[PDB]
């Protein structure tokens, strides 16, 4: 009984620098009108690049022969990677068995 | 002065400071040392786990693992 | 002309904008559902599933004492899931495949009615073939023809 | 030679003679898609091949330390700072004619005084 | 030769990791026609992007 | 020979192309224009 | 590190220069006969020929390479589907499977594991191996063009 809820929803995909993404495994976005950034809770601000302006054929879904519980989320609207006290993070990046 | 360019004869001083560090037959010693520190631990770790499957009529397992290796 | 060793004597005698907040959803929703990207190989740019028509479905298609060989939990689970899914109307058919390298870092930003967003971590990523377009399945017969 | 691909089949188009209109088309044997030809040309072998001589020119070529430098001025921007190298096609009969690459306009200009 | 030495080798993982963070595009996103001039990147004969 | 561009054109009396492109090879390789086979690079020497 | 692998891949360009229908077939581990490259790509899961050309040749402008591709494209036209390709590869070699249901999975398993033991043996990286293969094909042709 698969059902498309909307697909109308637009989502953006983020490639996030790895340590923060792993930690996630809240902020506030300021959009500058074609340059945009994130004001974090404390901390850094970040710029996010418009990575791919046109993203089509790419949609997001969820789950709940074996058919299973199925629903659609929405469309990938735009592709984005995050860009980045930034001195400390750069130094940690530089630092990067028995 | 300290920042001046260097003459050719100077270069020998470098080479001395090289062999003081390395020694003539060093690659043998360093390669072997790396093998002793890392390879033994990795070889043992890679395939250590072995399990025996025991059947009864209830089925059963036996298992032996290999840990940190010790050298004398 | 000769080699100078008197360097012991020499060295001794010398020395508008808009600010929209972000939030992590209550994990209960996350607990209910895993989220997976969708990608098509079509080259047909549009491909909205609305265009795909309907009805939509999306579904996946005596020994003595002896030895067992060992394996990992994550790999074993992924391997045990080899029935790939698929979708159709009652016909257009897409067949997906685990990207497997891109799990990596993918953070979802859902645009909601208000400019604020919710963000969910991406589970996996899949790549959907558009399959059986010209609809000739020539199979064993095709291989036999090849044997020409 | 510069053959196209089908739509949604993406496969290469094989030329089809139209006997009805006596004109050339392109068929995709996996589907019904056929479109018109843009040229009577179909196949070109080009036995003797002069292309690939200038191959490998890169935006960063001026940064290559292993390449020699020359003082000859460019015909366009008249910049005497340039890097030169021989024909990239590797074959027995390949001529030794140099290709000078300016470091200003990136232009490629040869050293050959016979044919230009 | 006197000053020649033989490499004892290291682990590729930290390097491979380090690349992506500096903007290496992962192989799977590569579209040859669309990004023609990009230099492709090998590590120990394995091509990561 | 007067033509600054040397041109040669040919035609013939069910998938015709492979047959033609086939004939192209016979033209290049399988036609000995003149001279004795197997011989190459005949050098005049005084 | 480990197992001291001898496994070797070869990519062979058939036919002598000047003779048309020079084609490209590739050997695999445990398979008796060489398998054409388009077939290998179909097994990897890339059906459409245009995509395969894109993987092999990275410059749309060069006609020459694309030209020498067409024989391989023709064989690919003969075998048009992924599953059909996997069945074909499995049938071509290692007859101990004896059962079609297991043999196709077995061919896929070989591609994931034994084919190109570097890169990865993990599942889902087929896309990753695909390009590296095309890269080889590129380099080989790029030799046959005397570049
Ligand atoms: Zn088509
Ligand atoms: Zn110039």
């Amino acid at each position: 009984d698969l059902d498309l809820e909307r697909s109308n929803r637009q989502v953006w995909l983020v490639r996030l620098p790895m340590f923060l993404a792993e930690k996630w495994r809240l902020g506030k976005i300021r959009i500058n009108k074609s340059k945009i950034t994130l004001l974090l809770n404390e901390p850094h601000e970040y710029d996010l690049e418009l990575t791919k302006k046109v993203v089509e054929n790419e949609y997001v879904f969820t789950e709940q022969t074996i058919p299973k519980k199925t629903a659609i989320v929405g469309t990938v609207c735009h592709e984005c990677q995050v860009m980045p006290y930034h001195k400390i993070v750069e130094q940690r990046r530089n630092i990067v068995k028995e | 002065d300290e920042s001046a360019p260097i003459t050719a004869e100077d270069s020998w001083a470098v080479i001395s400071a090289f062999f003081r560090e390395k020694g003539l037959v060093s690659q043998q010693l360093d390669s072997f040392n790396q093998f002793v520190d890392y390879t033994l631990q990795d070889i043992i770790c890679e395939d250590s786990t072995l399990i025996l499957e025991q059947l009864a009529q209830i089925s059963r397992k036996y298992e032996i693992s290999f840990g940190k290796i010790y050298v004398t | 002309f000769i080699k100078r060793d008197r360097m012991r004597r020499n060295f001794l005698r010398m020395r508008e904008y808009n600010e929209f907040p972000l939030r992590a959803i209550p994990k209960e929703d996350l607990e209910n559902m895993r989220t997976h990207l969708l990608k098509f190989q079509s080259k047909k740019k549009i491909n909205p599933v609305t265009d795909f028509h309907l009805p939509v479905r999306l579904h996946r298609k005596r020994k003595t004492r002896q030895l067992k060989v060992l394996d990992e939990n994550a790999k074993k689970l992924r391997f045990e899931e080899f029935y790939p899914w698929v979708m159709e109307d009652f016909y257009n058919t897409w067949v997906g495949s685990y990207e497997a390298g891109n799990s990596d870092s993918y953070v979802l930003l859902s645009v909601e009615d208000d400019g604020s967003f919710t963000m969910i971590p991406a589970d996996k990523v899949y790549k959907f073939t558009a399959r059986n377009k010209y609809a000739t399945l020539t199979i064993d017969e095709a291989e036999k023809r090849m044997d020409k | 030679t510069t053959f196209r691909f089908c739509r949604d089949c993406n496969n290469m188009l094989y030329p089809r003679e139209d006997k009805e209109n006596n004109r050339l088309l392109f068929e995709c044997r996996t589907c019904s898609y056929v479109e018109e030809a843009g040229s009577p040309l179909v196949y070109r072998h080009e036995l003797i091949t002069n292309i690939g001589e200038t191959a490998g020119v890169v935006q960063d070529i001026g940064s290559d330390p292993t390449l020699p430098r020359s003082d000859r001025e460019c015909p366009k921007c008249h910049s005497r700072e340039n890097v030169f190298f021989q024909s990239q096609q590797r074959r027995k009969d390949t001529s030794m004619v140099l290709f000078f690459v300016c470091l200003s306009c990136s232009h490629i200009f040869t050293s050959d005084q016979k044919n230009k | 030769s006197l000053m020649s030495c033989i490499s004892v080798g290291t682990d590729p993982m930290p390097i491979i990791t380090f690349l992506s963070e500096w903007g290496m595009e992962p192989l799977e996103d590569y579209v040859p026609h669309q990004s023609p001039d990009a230099t492709r990147v090998f590590v120990n004969g394995v091509w990561h992007g | 020979d007067n033509d600054e561009k040397l041109i040669i054109r040919c035609r013939v009396v069910a998938e015709e192309d492979h047959m033609l492109k086939k004939i192209e090879n016979t033209m290049l390789e399988n036609i000995t224009l003149r001279g004795v086979e197997n011989i190459e690079r005949v050098v005049m020497m005084k | 590190k480990g197992s001291r692998f001898i496994s070797t891949l070869q990519v062979k360009l058939y036919g002598r220069e000047g003779s048309s229908a020079r084609t490209i077939k590739a050997t695999l581990p445990y398979i008796k006969q060489d398998i054409p490259i388009v077939i290998i790509f179909r097994a990897l899961g890339i059906i459409p020929d245009g995509e395969i050309l894109e993987h092999i040749c990275y410059d749309v402008n060069d006609w020459q390479m694309l030209e020498m591709l067409k024989p391989c494209v023709e064989d690919g036209f003969v075998i048009q589907d992924r599953e059909t390709a996997l069945d074909f590869i499995g049938r071509r070699g290692t007859a101990l499977g004896i059962k079609k249901e297991k043999r196709i999975q077995y061919a896929k398993d070989i591609l994931q594991k034994e084919f190109l033991p570097h890169i990865t043996q993990l599942e889902g990286f087929e896309s990753r191996k695909a390009f590296f293969l095309g890269y080889m094909i590129n380099r080989l042709l790029l030799c046959a063009l005397d570049r």
